[PDB]
């Protein structure tokens, strides 16, 4: 994928028009933008008006994450609060949609160094389960455990 | 020999040609020591007895560089760690030597 | 935004047609108005604007000033911690110095341009050498080496500005600009390194803050070492995040080791001053480091842990500043039976020292919970580093309270009406956050 | 970014490449290359020639 | 009488004191203290550490007699006369699950192997 | 209602400490037993609802006390069975020794302090155990952690008091670090800090170690039980709260409600906890001294349990609450004694003419510890070493530590009681009020109800053993008490002195680890900032 010169600047005007038409009416939600501005730009920081709008939309959806893990955990908590000692088997589902939001919300905007968060170790039981098809099929011996069929009360 | 300095109904004078001596805030100082004073500036000025010997390079190193060494050596380690285990390319490093561009994920591709 | 910054350019301009007698409480009330300015600013800041809060500038890039999440919080700490300072200083030389410095330093917060930024930094730096070189109490040592290090700081970050400016065409960071460049990293990341304490680069904080005076050292703890954070928040990570990332684990050593000697030199300490010094430097360590993860939980938990520290270190000096004007003493080994004689400091010392500690009542606890959450999202190991060698602290603090608590003494050296005051709002902004309105 | 929820700088595509575009449309140099001596000396290939 | 006892004042300091004199804790009463007791001067019942470390040889084999036994010579089918508690299938493969639990030594259930390389987990997360 | 009890304990800290000056004296001592009473009630309420009837409840004060990005933490309160089993326990104990300090505290100036910091000190208790999160436990650790660094350093012109202080907190913070590590580790693969979405059932080892390494701190065990025997210089009310509730079963509280730890550990700490602080319990001399290490050796029978079987924890929780009246009436009464005769020697203690409550207590409650058959201590520790035998190393450590505490334990009560007097002739008298009896009817009440109720849901369930293994523990604990009341000789000279000095382990950290921590802050600032870095 190359981008031309002469691409570059056609989308720069189109940039431009797009900030016109949002200039022309005044919104005070336009710094949280329900849709991004697409693009395929080899870097975002070239169009300043697509970095800025679009930089405006992750934080919206981060800190929409953020609520929504907020509410599964709640559900999460009246579920095993409600059904006593039959918790583990019933809540499994809820806990596995409260984790799953979990790793959505932290690794969407993890940072540069950071590393995935693995929640319900399913990375690592994914690992496991590699190791032992490969272990197994190639005759040799598996110096780890085997993947397990629930690690946590959900994944 | 002693007088209230300090006046709650604000007409405080001081008195500075009264026989008796004031209650000021000057009362309450601690007596200092001759022995002690003369610790403290040594401790300060701990500077004019450093000596350049082999002991003192050996502990310098031993701890300092030792230290250096160990934490560089651990943190090199976790960011390889972390790198496999995100899916990264060996990323280039100061002073690793790779050929790979690879510094920054980009956000929108998928590791 | 332009209310607060009129005031803070009033607030120097008021001393040149006061009654030179009036000069105290004219100084005072214009403190109280500059702190509203900022609780103004905070109230005209809409959290729609999600990425500045306000813009302001005045006909030319340099002029150009706004408020972020960093520079709101960094702006109100200095608003909030100024008046204490005002009341602790008599004299019209020594406020028109602080009200100087005050001034430089509030407006280099705001600013959005890096010529700007160090053109108003920078400003106080003859103030400096001259308040802590002051004639009977401060030493012309203490004002060359942090004169020095400033200088020699300031002037690559200066350099690396010039660059930015001669390349891209402009040194805004409201301008998206990316750099790959490791000189010109080197050269904003060295003032980084110096202003905020870190080893080996940490020698012209203890002596500036033994010799100067009790207002000086709450100014600078307070609020003198986080103007390094709103240096990375705003002109470094955006432009130098890929040399941030490269030199990872060099920049780990060094503020891992920072950390270390810092607490094993805390240990050898025999003045309260000292002991406090070097307690900020410690803990201007896990600050940097979690910026430097850039991660949205490091660079939360930084400004956080920055606005516990610029309310608990100006507590201790304070408290410190206080003992020192009952006893004129400052070594450990001469103050004995404190909580006997004074339980009134007493328990304000103990109650600030636990602060330090990062208790969970206090707002320590929470900021370093969250910046040891941004490590343990890098690596595991790098959180365990930090965790583990906290207790160093433990020990230092333990020593100097014991030695401190007990024995006997012959002098009743205890608080009067004014110190109260002055530690008052220091204790209820503490209480405050501690219990999560941070 | 400025903001404390997403990480601060920027990603640029490794796969996607930018044609260089000339600065100028001539360009005019006025920096002269390294002269022959200037090389001589710096060839290390003999250690004594260059010593 | 717990108040107000007699207490003798430790002597003002009258020589040039030593460089690390911060290793003495002195309150003003008479009997100061280093600042961790043994480290200098008079030790408790005048033993040295290499007194309490050959005692700690002498003791030592004797205490950890009992626990290598069991654990390293003896195995999972002779340790016990009897096999860990029996539970119904859907009973027991949740409590199975559980690296810390106690019906992973089963050796008469055909999944022992398994179960034995579970209790044997990790050392660190993989992830 | 729930909430109610901790009110009252933090309203007389509260109230003690900050307005004391119009309390007064007495003030104090009306404020102070009057709110512990209501917070008893108040804790039975809460134990008759959620023990005995099953009946969970959460109460969340506010949400988002921490809101940084993900992680989220909200103050909220589960009083679950092990939460209320405690904080029943920790109230009882804590009314108990209010009433006790009305007239052991007289002598003492700040009256008005101690009770405020015992309030504070029993509140934070509270907090800890009712915690619905990883945080709350962690602000009651630090909470209990901090009121025990301002209790055991109460008299602070004695350097001992200061320096045992500095040593539990220096030790506290060791372990609370390994805790912070071990909640970022369960909170970063777990996605919460709640306890019901903590739940992992393959946790890796490191988990397992750091939790293990963070309760061993409060939990006094081995390598980390030198600040117990020190924490001796406080008063005697905060010996009795620190040793027999606040302090010692935190660790056991935490390894029960995340059951992370690993059996082979556990199991061989906890043994050697016991073996260890029993021995040393032997050689000690002082009355104070020798209940500490009995409540060493007790706690490493609770940590040994957990490694035996799945009713562990239950065994072990219901040990921990069986032990904490005892305990608590061996510290009231080894204080009382202390405080008649002026005296903490136990050579110069004999028979002399006494209050009948206070010698019955001190009988009863080391009866208790001995394993005397039909009582609460003897179901507790029995539940213990009976299901401890499939375990060949743990239980014979388990059982030669039942000999050793048997025979202290009788020593002990044969030098108080039995022994002709020691002391001088000299006028000495301490005078027991009403609120002392109203305190040893309330411990002795304790002790009755244990046996009517019980511990543990599976104290009374068969362990399929043969007779002779089943009622070895008794003949042990009779034979240890026998050899106690002839006060024979069981070890050499050389062993006993060994035993004496702790096992070295203080003499190893002063020597080595302090020496080297002092030369590593030698060559951090006088080496190198000050020196290599300094201009002339
Ligand atoms: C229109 C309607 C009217 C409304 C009003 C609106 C008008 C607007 C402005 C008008 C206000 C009047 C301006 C004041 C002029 C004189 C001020 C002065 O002499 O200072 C001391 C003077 C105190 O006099 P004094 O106590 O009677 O004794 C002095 C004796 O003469 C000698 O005493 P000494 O020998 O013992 O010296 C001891 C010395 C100790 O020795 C030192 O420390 C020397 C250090 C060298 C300079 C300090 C370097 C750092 C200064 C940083 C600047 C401070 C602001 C920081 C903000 C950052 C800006 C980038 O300590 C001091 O002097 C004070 C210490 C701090 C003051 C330094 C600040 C002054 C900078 C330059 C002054 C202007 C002079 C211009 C001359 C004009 C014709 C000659 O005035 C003050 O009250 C404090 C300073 C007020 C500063 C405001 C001045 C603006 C300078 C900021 C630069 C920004 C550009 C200018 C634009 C301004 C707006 C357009
Ligand atoms: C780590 C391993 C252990 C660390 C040290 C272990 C052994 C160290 C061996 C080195 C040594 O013995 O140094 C002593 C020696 C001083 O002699 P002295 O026996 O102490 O007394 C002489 C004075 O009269 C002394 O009179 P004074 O008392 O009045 O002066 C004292 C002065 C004397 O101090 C100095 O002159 C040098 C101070 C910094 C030295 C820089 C690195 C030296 C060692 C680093 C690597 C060691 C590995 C071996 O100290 C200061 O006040 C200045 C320090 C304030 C700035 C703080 C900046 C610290 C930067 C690095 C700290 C050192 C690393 C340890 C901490 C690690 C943290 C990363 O220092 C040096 O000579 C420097 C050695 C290397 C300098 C860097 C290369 C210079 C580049 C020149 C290139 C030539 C350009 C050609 C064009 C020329 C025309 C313009
Ligand atoms: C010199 C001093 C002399 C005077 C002493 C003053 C005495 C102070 C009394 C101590 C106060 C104890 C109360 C602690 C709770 C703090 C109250 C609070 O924060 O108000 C909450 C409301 O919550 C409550 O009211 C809590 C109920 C308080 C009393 C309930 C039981 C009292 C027992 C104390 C145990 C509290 C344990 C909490 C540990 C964290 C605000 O509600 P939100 O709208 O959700 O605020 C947002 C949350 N956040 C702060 C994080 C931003
Ligand atoms: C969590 C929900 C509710 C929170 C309530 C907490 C309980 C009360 C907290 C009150 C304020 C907390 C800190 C008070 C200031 C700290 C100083 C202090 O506590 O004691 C002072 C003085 O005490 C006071 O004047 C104020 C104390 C009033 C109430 C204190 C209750 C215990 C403090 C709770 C610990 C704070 C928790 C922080 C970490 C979780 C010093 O005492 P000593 O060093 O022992 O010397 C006294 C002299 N003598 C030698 C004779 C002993
Ligand atoms: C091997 C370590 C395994 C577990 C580690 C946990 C504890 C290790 C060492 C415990 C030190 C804590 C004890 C302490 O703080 O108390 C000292 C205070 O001592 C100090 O403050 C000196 C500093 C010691 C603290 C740290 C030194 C050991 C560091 C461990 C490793 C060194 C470096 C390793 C990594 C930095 C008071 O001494 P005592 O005389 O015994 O007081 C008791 C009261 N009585 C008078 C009645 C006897
Ligand atoms: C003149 C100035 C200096 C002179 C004196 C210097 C003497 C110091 C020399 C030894 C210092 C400690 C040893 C660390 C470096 C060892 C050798 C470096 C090579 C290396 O990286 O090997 C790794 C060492 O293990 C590691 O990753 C680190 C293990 C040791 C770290 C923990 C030890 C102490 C812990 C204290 C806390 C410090 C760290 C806190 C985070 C493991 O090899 P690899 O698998 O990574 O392959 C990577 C390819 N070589
Ligand atoms: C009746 C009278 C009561 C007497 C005493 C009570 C005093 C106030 C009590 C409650 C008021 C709490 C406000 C204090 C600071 C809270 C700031 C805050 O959390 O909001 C932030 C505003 O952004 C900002 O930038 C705010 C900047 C200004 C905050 C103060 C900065 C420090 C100034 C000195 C400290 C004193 C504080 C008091 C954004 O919060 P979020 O986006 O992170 O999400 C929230 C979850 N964390
Ligand atoms: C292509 C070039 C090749 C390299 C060639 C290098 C040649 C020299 C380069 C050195 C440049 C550094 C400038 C600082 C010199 C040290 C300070 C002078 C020492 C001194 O005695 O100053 C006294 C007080 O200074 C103090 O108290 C300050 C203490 C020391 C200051 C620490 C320096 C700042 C940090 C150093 C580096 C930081 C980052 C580096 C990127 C004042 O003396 P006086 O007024 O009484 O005069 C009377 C005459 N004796
Ligand atoms: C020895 C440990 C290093 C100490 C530093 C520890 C932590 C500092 C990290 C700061 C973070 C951002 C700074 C970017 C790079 C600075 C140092 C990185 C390490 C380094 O030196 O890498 C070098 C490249 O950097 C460079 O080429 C520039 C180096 C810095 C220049 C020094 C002074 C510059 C001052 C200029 C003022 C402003 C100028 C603006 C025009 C060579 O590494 P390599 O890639 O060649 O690997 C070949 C090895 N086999
Ligand atoms: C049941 C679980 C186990 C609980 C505790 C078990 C501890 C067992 C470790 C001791 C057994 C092996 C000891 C090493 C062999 C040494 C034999 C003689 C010792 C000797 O000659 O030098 C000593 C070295 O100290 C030493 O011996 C220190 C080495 C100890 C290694 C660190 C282990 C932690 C020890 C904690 C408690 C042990 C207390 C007594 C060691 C005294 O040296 P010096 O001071 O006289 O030298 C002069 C100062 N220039």
């Amino acid at each position: 994928t190359t981008a031309t010169i002469e691409e570059r600047r056609a989308f720069h005007k189109e940039v431009l028009d797009i900030v016109q038409s949002k200039l022309a009416n005044k919104n005070s939600e336009w710094a949280r933008p329900e849709e991004p501005i697409l693009h395929n730009l080899k870097s975002e920081k070239e169009e300043p008006h697509v970095y800025y709008h679009n930089n405006n939309f992750r934080v919206t959806r981060q800190l929409i994450h953020f609520e929504k893990t907020k509410i599964f955990e709640d559900e999460l908590d009246k579920c095993m609060r409600t059904h006593g000692e039959a918790k583990y088997r019933k809540c499994q589902e809820i806990a596995k949609r409260f984790q799953a939001s979990c790793r959505v919300a932290s690794n969407l905007e993890r940072g540069p160094n950071a590393r995935k968060r693995d929640v319900g170790f399913i990375y690592q039981n994914n690992k496991l389960r590699e190791l032992e098809k490969d272990a197994k099929e190639l005759g040799l011996n598996n110096p780890f455990p085997p993947s397990s069929p629930r690690t946590t009360i959900g994944y | 020999s002693s007088r209230i300095a300090g006046d709650t109904t604000g007409k405080y004078t001081p008195n500075i040609f009264s026989p008796e001596t004031p209650m000021d805030r000057s009362f309450s100082h601690v007596p200092k020591n001759p022995f002690w004073e003369a610790w403290v500036f040594r401790r300060d000025n701990i500077q004019r007895e450093f000596v350049w010997t082999w002991q003192t390079i050996f502990d310098l190193a031993t701890f300092v560089g030792g230290l250096y060494v160990a934490m560089y050596a651990t943190a090199s380690f976790c960011s390889r760690q972390n790198d496999k285990r995100n899916g990264y390319p060996e990323r280039n490093y100061y002073f690793s030597d790779s050929k790979s561009n690879f510094v920054i994920p980009d956000e929108r591709e998928f590791y | 935004m332009s209310l607060y910054l009129f005031m803070l350019f009033l607030q120097p301009l008021s001393l040149s047609f006061v009654s030179r007698s009036f000069s105290k409480i004219s100084s005072l009330m214009m403190s109280f108005a500059t702190l509203w300015s900022a609780v103004y600013m905070w109230f005209t800041s809409n959290g729609a604007n999600q990425t500045f809060y306000q813009v302001v500038s005045w006909g030319s890039d340099w002029s150009t000033f706004g408020v972020c999440y960093t520079s709101l919080y960094i702006s109100l700490l200095c608003a909030f911690i100024f008046p204490i300072c005002v009341i602790l200083v008599q004299g019209y030389r020594a406020l028109s110095i602080l009200i100087c410095i005050q001034t430089a330093v509030s407006l280099s917060i705001v600013s959005l341009h890096m010529l700007a930024f160090y053109a108003l930094f920078e400003s106080s730096l003859l103030l400096f050498f001259i308040l802590i070189g002051r004639r009977k109490y401060g030493s012309l040592s203490a004002a060359y080496n942090i004169s020095i290090y400033t200088f020699i700081s300031a002037l690559g970050f200066l350099i690396s500005a010039f660059w930015l400016n001669w390349s891209f065409g402009s040194v805004c960071a409201l301008l998206p600009n990316e750099e790959a460049n490791s000189f010109v990293a080197f050269g904003i990341f060295i003032l980084l390194w110096v202003k905020a304490p870190l080893v080996p680069f940490h020698l012209w904080l203890p002596e500036a803050h033994v010799y100067a005076p009790t207002a000086g050292s709450v100014l600078l703890a307070g609020v003198l070492l986080k103007i390094s954070i709103v240096g990375l928040h705003v002109f470094f990570l955006p432009i130098c995040a890929s040399s941030i990332v490269k030199a990872f684990p060099l920049i780990l050593s060094i503020c891992l080791g920072s950390f270390i000697f810092s607490s094993f030199s805390t240990l050898k300490q025999i003045d309260l001053k000292k002991i406090v010094a070097y307690s900020s430097i410690s803990h201007m360590a896990i600050v940097f480091l979690s910026s430097a993860t850039n991660s949205g939980l490091g660079i939360q938990g930084a400004v956080l842990y920055c606005i516990a520290h610029g309310l608990i270190s100006p507590g201790l000096f304070l408290l410190v500043g206080i003992l020192y004007k009952n006893t004129n003493t400052k070594l450990v080994f001469y103050l004995r039976g404190l909580s006997q004689q004074a339980p009134v400091w007493w328990s304000v010392w103990v109650f600030f020292m636990l602060g330090n500690l990062a208790f969970p009542l206090f707002p320590n606890f929470i900021a370093e919970v969250v910046c040891l959450s941004a490590l343990f999202k890098n690596h595991e190991l790098y959180a365990y580093a930090f965790i583990f060698f906290s207790f160093v602290g433990t020990v230092y603090s333990s020593t100097v309270l014991g030695r401190l608590k007990g024995g006997v003494s012959s002098q009743c050296v205890d608080a009067s009406r004014l110190d109260v005051i002055s530690w008052n709002p220091l204790v209820l902004a503490t209480v405050v956050t501690g219990i999560g309105y941070m | 970014t400025f903001n404390y929820v997403i990480p601060y700088g920027g990603s640029s595509s490794y796969t996607i490449n930018n044609e260089p575009v000339k600065a100028e449309e001539v360009t005019v140099d006025f920096s002269k290359e390294p002269s022959a001596s200037s090389l001589k000396l710096a060839d290390k290939s003999d250690w004594i020639a260059y010593t | 009488a717990g108040a107000g006892g007699p207490v003798k004042l430790s002597p003002p300091v009258d020589k040039p004191l030593p460089y690390n004199y911060d290793f003495w804790m002195d309150n003003g009463i008479y009997p100061g203290q280093p600042i961790y007791d043994g480290m200098f001067g008079s030790m408790v019942g005048n033993m040295s550490l290499e007194y309490m470390a050959k005692g700690w040889l002498v003791l030592l084999p004797i205490l950890s007699a009992p626990f290598v036994y069991e654990h390293c010579i003896a195995d999972d089918v002779t340790r016990n006369p009897f096999v860990p508690r029996q539970y119904p299938s859907e009973v027991r493969e949740f409590l199975a699950l559980f690296k810390n639990g106690f019906v992973l030594n089963d050796y008469s259930q055909p999944d022992y192997e398994e179960m034995k390389r579970r209790q044997s987990g990790l050392l660190t997360p993989i992830y | 209602m729930f909430l109610l009890a901790v009110y009252f304990l933090f309203f007389s800290a509260i109230a003690n400490g900050f307005f004391g000056r119009y309390l007064g004296v007495r003030g104090s001592q009306l404020l102070g037993p009057s709110a512990l009473f209501l917070a008893l009630l108040c804790s039975g309420t809460i134990f008759y609802e959620v023990c005995i009837q099953g009946c969970s409840t959460n109460i969340k004060l506010f949400e988002n006390f921490v809101y940084s990005n993900e992680l989220n933490v909200s103050a909220s309160f589960l009083y679950d069975p092990l939460a209320a089993t405690m904080t029943l326990t920790v109230v009882w104990i804590s009314c108990a020794v209010h009433a006790y300090q009305n007239l052991y505290m007289r002598g003492d100036g700040s009256q008005t302090l101690f009770t405020s910091y015992l309030s504070a000190f029993t509140g934070f208790m509270l907090i800890l155990v009712a915690g619905q999160n990883l945080v709350m436990l962690f602000i009651g650790w630090e909470g209990i952690g901090v009121c025990s660094y301002l209790l055991i350093g109460y008299y602070g012109s004695r350097v001992s008091a200061v320096k045992s202080a500095n040593k539990s907190l220096i030790v506290n913070k060791i372990s609370d670090g390994f805790l912070l590590g071990s909640m970022l580790y369960l909170w970063f693969y777990t996605g919460s800090f709640s306890y019901c979405s903590l739940a992992t059932f393959q946790i890796p080892d490191v988990v397992s170690i750091l939790v293990l390494l963070g309760a061993i701190g409060k939990s006094s065990q081995l390598f980390f039980h030198v600040w117990l025997a020190d924490a001796m210089e406080g008063p005697t009310p905060v010996s009795a709260l620190i040793h027999a509730a606040t302090l010692v079963t935190a660790g056991i509280y935490v390894l029960c409600k995340l059951n992370l730890h690993s059996q082979s550990a556990v199991g061989i700490l906890g043994a050697a906890t016991a073996l260890m602080g029993g021995l040393f319990g032997l050689a000690a001399n002082d009355l104070k001294r020798v209940i500490a290490f009995s409540t060493c050796s007790q706690l490493g029978y609770m940590m040994a349990v957990l490694s035996t079987c799945d009713d562990g924890a239950d065994f072990a929780m219901g040990h921990l609450v069986s032990h904490a009246g005892f305990k608590a009436t061996l510290f009231l009464s080894a204080g009382l004694s202390i405080a008649k005769e002026n005296n903490n020697f136990l050579n110069r203690y004999g028979s002399r003419q006494g209050s009948p409550t206070l010698s019955f207590a001190t009988t009863i409650a080391s009866l208790n510890l001995l394993g005397f058959p039909e009582l609460g201590g003897f179901y507790s520790k029995e539940s213990i070493l009976n299901n401890a035998y499939i375990n060949q190393g743990v239980s014979i450590i388990l059982t030669l530590a039942t000999f050793l505490t048997a025979f202290y334990t009788s020593k002990v009560l044969a030098q108080l009681y039995l022994f002709p007097y020691g002391n001088g002739r000299q006028q000495k008298s301490f005078d027991i009020d009403a609120t002392t009896l109203i305190c040893f009817g309330l411990l002795l009440s304790e002790m009755l109800l244990r046996i009517f109720t019980g511990s543990s849901l599976s104290q009374n369930m068969t362990t399929n053993l043969p007779a002779h293994i089943k009622n070895l523990p008794f003949w042990v604990a009779l034979s240890g008490a026998l050899s106690g009341l002839a006060t024979t000789n069981l070890f050499s000279s050389n062993f006993m002195r060994f035993f004496g000095n702790r096992g070295g382990f203080d003499v190893f950290y002063a020597r080595k680890c302090s020496n080297v921590f002092y030369h590593n802050a030698y060559v951090s600032y006088t080496l190198l900032d000050r020196g290599f870095l300094k201009l002339y």
